[PDB]
């Protein structure tokens, strides 16, 4: 690949200008430098092609401009449905030498949101299939950024845990995460109190949510 | 094609058919494969006004349109600079092929004349299309390619001709020497094989000599079928198409 | 206009994976089709393309190992990519070259839905739902949606009814090498014990639906 | 034909396409071989005016319209007599070729049904011919025949469909005992299509239920098509069609 | 209207046109104003199939179509429930204006006849039109309202003529007893002319005898143009006219 | 792409009378029928009257009177004149088409005029005094004052508008001085507070009045 | 005169709910002559159903209408927050002038409690030059509507001196914004220190004050 | 003529509607009142070609075609002789009339400007026609005499317009010193609005600054319609028209 995108990831408030550029050190071959919007879940979409022409139907705020070897993506006034991942693509000849830019993720900008942390014990159900699986769930915070630890008898664990984080939701343009730490039955009914503690920028002091092993 | 027949499946290799987008790739021009990567057309098929490559594509020497298609792509078009009207004058094109066609018996190119050549009346011309067989009457299914042999007249005769029945002044030049005329009213090209190939034989081999461009009516009294001069152009084809 | 992937969604390493590009309804004639395929959480690479006038065209990988074909008389185009590798699970797709090209990218105006396909030695299984019984002002639920195989899993509340505080996290492979999620809700605290809970855990390729209701405990 | 794809070199060799004289023998409507010196088209194609004989020839089973044609000479134009316009029904026609066809693998005849056969809905039927893709859209070049699976729709269910956004009374009848109903908004046979074949598969074998004949426009809400069942006029055929 | 001059200013004051909306509010039937609120004309004018009213316009009585209109609107469409198609019969239908016009000496009513009428041959018919001069030729600017005198010829005489040069057994009825023949190659009604009237003189007085149907192109050999014979439907048009 | 507009004075004297005008922007209306609807503030839709596509009035039973509607098919419009006007007037005028060209219709107007504010007053028309509502970590609120103006509507956009999200531009209220007062309000992050210009744009058309006022800490 | 009843005449419903609003007349009505509109505040009526049935172009499938002669009904199948509006029904007894409207339904979105982001604002000191001066209290995204502010001028409690105005519901969120203006002379303005707005809502647990110190 | 609306019956006295013989002596171009014995057009509704005279008539100024026509019979065609296509310039022509026009308060002549004049922008320019309302779309009955209000445009600014999303080089002049530019994507002349006149107020007064000739489409963005310089063939006018 020889297509140099800037930024890899920008963050912006909603009415911004956006602009994403698309370089490349051998220049395009006849204006083939085309700009795709693709949002989670679907297909790419076609926005801009022949460096600045416009796909019918795409709103007037995106717009294409450059030659040769230096290209950019403009949003003049960024909406929240416009959080993507931009891709451009070029062509420097006929027979192969094509390729798409790395990609750049857009990010609708908003204010500090501090999460509000609750931890979930193993359903009964699954301790009767024999497995322990803890949820620490972190809800609606901006940003993404966060840190989570899990205390066993105030023990912290290593590597037995896994986080997922969803998307930005067009609405309050806030995430959400589930840390889940896993364990047997067995070396569940071997500890009391089971930990989570929360790091976060809108966390002054830190939050812990723990509880007592069982169905007391 | 007014007048002449059906061309034999052996004769005219060079010739192209343009297509456009639509419920079908239908046919709107003609052309000539000059290299295994260029094509020459007429400009007015393709200009003055930019157009979308999407909407083109070239169909290489076959009998009939449509039967056995397979639509090349077209990477540049690249019309003379000087080019406005056909009447103006400088109604030449280029396409250049996003992949080079691999040569054979049924499609190969044809030679372009040396500047020195000015092709006289006498010489043995023939004119190639898939265009209207009379005014405003199409070629009808199966769309068989037709040739018809011209004679070529002189730019001062044609352009006598063409201020006959007219009220344009005589020292107004109409034919001009970018130009060359051949036909009559039995025989003449038409609407839709413009950008095709005027060739005539000169010394065993088929040389092109024009490329259809404009006229009025098809056939009409006093007013022959006006080609463009290759001679003329040949510095802009070479400047773009490889001299071999 | 729709281009539609079709093609088996697991296949085992070492084997060839072989997809269709269909297209309903449209011409087709004049045009290029090009494949395209984007492993999970990574970006968008070429495999390959076909043009207008039937050539084909391979990416710097892959042209040792693919092949690409139209079927006219069915309006198909074919991808077979063999020996495949967990390298290969990415989404596969389709995409038209107005221009008919062949070797383009810059202006793939049609794309296909996306397929996707998981090589791996590993067979299908449906989720086992389990429950996030909830705890003074709102309260959070939800339901654990452990080892199946492959993706995806769809998560709806009260069979639709329930949308807003509705979160459903992204899938993780685990150690097993079964797949695995979770969805959360937010509600009243005071709605509790008055409005029943009831998670719709959908597996389409083991055609499995599960209905756990959730409901609250004591310790 | 409207929706539906091109039919393999194989598939319907009784299809044949009516000619008219012009620039070119021209297509006009279809029709079925259905004995070798008899084709079965739709009246109106013909009628209800006598017509010279001079401007029509048949084409037989072929891939594409005018690429490899053989025209065929028709010495005897046999229009129902019952027949004036298509909605009132009646509109089926004979056609006695001057020459008789050498039946072959690529063109044979098709089977007409028994009177008892009355083609109930579920049953596969297939409508082919080179007429209208869509409501006044003509088949582009090269001209391939075309074909689509219609469903069968029974005639007091679609004659209810046809009173749907019309004014005539529901107690007077549209759909007619000599007409049949196949197709939808996505499946259907259209203008050009006439005189064309409707076969159902019925115990392995393809028998013409019926033969293109009207609708209001083409694939519309509300509106089947309406074919000529071939069962009520089956007397009248073998009057002058050899069995 | 095929053959005949245009009309006097004074002559045919029940004449309307039905309007089509588009680029400009067009011309497409004809019709007679049979009561001050209620016009009469062809049900293939406005069906078989339902209609937006919205899409339609009354115009009354004027010499050129377009130069002095005042669109009337129709708030209800009455179609025979007969009716299907021309050729099978029952095209008459009527509309009921949104207002009621103001009746004077170029704007008002034509008279109906008895049910006892038969409109023999010899009875002097007039038709009245804005409707294609020839087949397939439309009426040019400025479009004056044509009239023509045609002969009124007996159903069996012109269901015979209909048989002529038709593969149609003798035995099948063309020309139905709802319908009333009239015209030659020289005199005729045709496309636009719908809905329409076929006046007679009876006594001094004129009755609309029929309503501009259908016909085998226009003024063709052995073809009269056929019109719906309004005595067959009296009961019908009285049951919503005064 | 079709458009009615309705066009006339904002304010009106008592006593005298309102006329209002209905035009039709890149279309023609010859076979239509427009009629005249009027909204009281903070009540509902009533007819006044209407006009048919044979140039026929139908005035609703209330109005008759004091109500004329015409049309000048030389201008495409369309004429309401409302006299003797009282406070009991002050309303959005509207004009509608009813597409089978009616005139005493109400049950298909598919096409709308954006509606007209008339307010009937002695009072004489006031531009507004435009004040920042000053900011104060996180999150942080701004906005504009726009007190004693008369008569109603004030548009208030931002940033000439460039800033759409969190903007709350208030209803007005009538004050004790028979004076309008509104406020328009934005949230904002702290952090972009210094670095970014926050400017009102007062647009007052009764007394062709603009103002722009740069909001400071 | 006016003679079509609306019922209810206003109503509260949850995203996805059913709507009904049922409109009745004592005379029936002349050829199916009754349409439906929908007003979205400071907005023309949109034409939803006309002619009793019959869906205007673009209008969501989610609008339906029936009825005949004297009762009618406008159904809402599954309620979106955009649905937010005033909805009236319209009907013809004539062609000659007997036509009216219906008294109208104003819908409102029913969703989660929010509570209310409060700011305070002092009088600016460009106003401070005249005479007046005015106190802006706002309350930023609230639901319920319902919500009350307190003016506290030294701790003492203000009456007859404030005006509040309301936002219509929010089209995305379904929220509310309210602003509590207190106007005072500039002679009381200065004989005052500590001026605080108090706001008690549902979504708020205890009272929320935000105040300032004149002369800051 | 593309925007703009129906011009009252008073304003442009001058205005003719050219005529072709057919199922009616329909209009194809419209044309100026220069003198009582002649009209003044563009070449190529008349030319480069011969035409014979029995096919055209004149019409003067009346409000709607065809309604109160009253034909005047042409007995001279006066082509300048640099005419062979719109593009390369010299559309112009003049018609001798068989018989001098009555002048009156409805139909009189139109002024030419001074060699001197030069047409610049913000002028107040009217051009007037019954040609197309749009590109393939003719006007509609009752035919009106359309007019709208065109903003004139420096011909080096125009020509620079007609090269944008053109392969013609830069270099390569479009629009030609014989040529005048007026019109937006909004107003503009359109096909049967050719031979037509382009007035502007000049200190009262009301002079023929140009005749329609041509432009790319109707309206189109980047691509004002173009009009004959006047002033450039006064010498020629005035050679034949006293
Ligand atoms: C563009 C190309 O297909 C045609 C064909 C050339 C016609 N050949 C002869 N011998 N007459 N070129 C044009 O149509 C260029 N324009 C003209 O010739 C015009 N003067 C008239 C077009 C017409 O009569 O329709
Ligand atoms: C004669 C033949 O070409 C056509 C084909 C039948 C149409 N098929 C379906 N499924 N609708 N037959 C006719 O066109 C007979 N006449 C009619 O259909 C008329 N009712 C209307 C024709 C039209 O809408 O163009
Ligand atoms: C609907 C109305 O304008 C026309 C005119 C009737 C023709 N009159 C005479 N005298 N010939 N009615 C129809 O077109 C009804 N259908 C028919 O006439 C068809 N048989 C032929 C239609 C045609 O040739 O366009
Ligand atoms: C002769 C006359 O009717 C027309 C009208 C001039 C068009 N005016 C504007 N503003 N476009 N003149 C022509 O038709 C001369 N030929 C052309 O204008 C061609 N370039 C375009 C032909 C076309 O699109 O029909
Ligand atoms: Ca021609
Ligand atoms: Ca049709
Ligand atoms: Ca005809």
């Amino acid at each position: 690949i020889q297509m140099t995108q800037s930024p890899s990831s920008l963050s912006a408030s909603v009415g911004d200008r956006v602009t994403i550029t698309c370089q490349s050190i051998k220049s395009v071959y006849n204006n083939r430098l085309g700009w795709y919007q693709q949002k989670p879940g679907k297909a790419p979409k076609l926005l801009i092609y022949e460096t600045s022409i416009l796909t019918s139907g795409v709103p007037s705020r995106f717009s294409g401009s450059g030659s040769g070897t230096d290209f950019t993506l403009t949003i003049s006034s960024l909406q929240p449905e416009d959080f993507a991942t931009y891709y451009c693509a070029g062509g420097f000849d006929r027979s192969g030498d094509t390729t798409f830019g790395q990609g750049t993720k857009v990010e609708i900008k908003r204010t500090v949101a501090a999460p509000s942390v609750f931890i979930f014990p193993p359903s009964d159900e699954q301790l009767k299939s024999g497995t322990a699986s803890v949820v620490c769930l972190l809800n609606n915070f901006y940003p993404r950024e966060a840190k989570v630890q899990w205390k066993v008898d105030n023990a912290l664990q290593s590597g037995n845990s896994q986080e997922s984080v969803t998307e930005q939701d067009s609405k309050d343009s806030t995430y959400s995460l589930s840390s889940t730490l896993t364990l047997s039955k067995a070396d569940y009914e071997k500890h009391k109190v089971y930990a989570c503690e929360v790091t976060h920028q809108g966390l002054s002091s830190p939050v812990t949510k723990s509880f007592n092993r069982g169905e007391c | 094609i007014v007048g002449g027949q059906e061309a034999p499946r052996s004769k005219w290799p060079w010739q192209v058919s343009l297509r456009v987008h639509g419920p079908y790739w239908m046919h709107f021009c003609g052309g000539s494969l000059i290299h295994p990567q260029w094509v020459l057309t007429a400009a007015h098929c393709v200009g003055p006004d930019v157009k979308d490559l999407a909407a083109l594509r070239v169909q290489l020497r076959e009998q009939h349109l449509y039967y056995q298609d397979q639509l090349l792509p077209v990477s540049r078009i690249i019309v003379h600079p000087q080019f406005y009207t056909a009447q103006i004058g400088a109604d030449i094109a280029l396409l250049e092929l996003e992949e080079p066609v691999n040569v054979s018996s049924h499609v190969h190119t044809v030679t372009l004349p040396p500047a020195s050549e000015t092709f006289p009346p006498g010489m043995p011309c023939w004119v190639t299309g898939w265009g209207d067989v009379d005014n405003d009457e199409r070629l009808p299914p199966p769309f068989p390619l037709k040739q018809v042999k011209v004679p070529i007249m002189e730019n001062h005769i044609c352009d006598a001709k063409y201020h006959l029945g007219a009220y344009t002044g005589d020292d107004v030049r109409i034919v001009r020497d970018d130009m060359l005329c051949a036909g009559n009213t039995r025989r003449d090209s038409c609407q839709g094989d413009s950008g095709g190939p005027l060739v005539c034989k000169v010394n065993g081999t088929w040389l092109q000599a024009g490329v259809v461009s404009w006229g009025e009516g098809c056939a009409q009294p006093n007013r022959p079928g006006i080609y463009t001069r290759v001679t003329y152009y040949l510095d802009w084809i070479h400047h773009y198409v490889p001299k071999k | 206009v729709q281009l539609v992937e079709s093609g088996p969604g697991l296949v085992k390493p070492s084997e060839t994976l072989s997809l269709t590009c269909t297209v309903s309804r449209f011409s087709l004639i004049g045009y290029a089709i090009t494949w395209i395929r984007q492993p999970p959480g990574k970006g968008l690479e070429w495999i390959g393309g076909i043009s207008s006038a039937a050539t084909t065209f391979y990416s710097s990988w892959a042209k040792s190992r693919v092949t690409i074909s139209v079927d006219t008389s069915k309006n198909q185009f074919s991808l077979k990519l063999s020996s495949v590798t967990a390298a290969d699970t990415a989404v596969y797709y389709c995409a038209r070259d107005p221009r008919g090209y062949g070797a383009a990218l810059d202006r793939l105006d049609l794309w296909g839905q996306g397929t996707l396909v998981t090589v791996s030695s590993a067979s299908t299984k449906g989720p086992s739902v389990f429950p996030l019984a909830p705890s003074g002002g709102t309260a959070a639920l939800g339901c654990l949606v452990k080892d199946y195989f492959p993706e995806p899993v769809t998560v709806s509340w009260n069979s639709g009814a329930l949308t807003s505080g509705v979160h459903t996290f992204p899938a993780v492979l685990q150690s097993s090498g079964l797949y695995s999620l979770s969805s959360v809700v937010t509600v009243p605290s005071s709605s509790l014990g008055t409005q029943t809970y009831i998670c719709n855990v959908n597996h389409k390729p083991s055609n499995t639906k599960v209905d756990k209701k959730v409901e609250p405990k004591s310790c």
